[PDB]
């Protein structure tokens, strides 16, 4: 469901707050640590083996 | 760290002028007394439009 | 800092569809036993093929 599940990019395009240090009101209650940026959940799930 | 790379979104080149495979065109204007006539509008617009 | 640029492969465009530049061309068969002759081929292959 969260891989097929498709996102207009019109949402997030390059044209949003431009000049602003702001977070989008969606994301501010959505778990930012559930990234794959996640630096340490990078490390784990390469240490145990890709 | 072979962690791959971001690229959901295609990046396109484009024709310098916007566009390039263009065609000579006609304007034509409704005929009077014909539900589906048209006649060649010379008169104002150039009749070799791209 | 002039360090330079690491540009040593080839970075490459292409065409939407991949392949633009085709010719149509037909099929043919091989003709029974005569000295590698040929024929045309009317197996619902389509004589237009890109």
């Amino acid at each position: 469901y969260m891989n097929k599940r498709v996102v207009a990019p019109g949402l997030v395009d390059c044209y949003i707050n431009l000049g602003a240090r702001w977070s989008l009101d969606y994301m501010d209650n959505v778990n930012p640590f559930n990234h794959h940026r996640n630096a340490g959940l990078r490390y784990r799930s390469m240490l145990l083996g890709n | 760290e072979n962690h791959g790379t971001e690229d959901e979104l295609p990046n396109y080149c484009f024709p310098l002028g916007g566009v390039i495979n263009t065609e000579t065109l006609t304007k034509v204007k409704p005929k009077t007394g014909q539900e589906n006539g048209w006649e060649k509008d010379a008169t104002e617009f150039s009749d070799k439009n791209e």
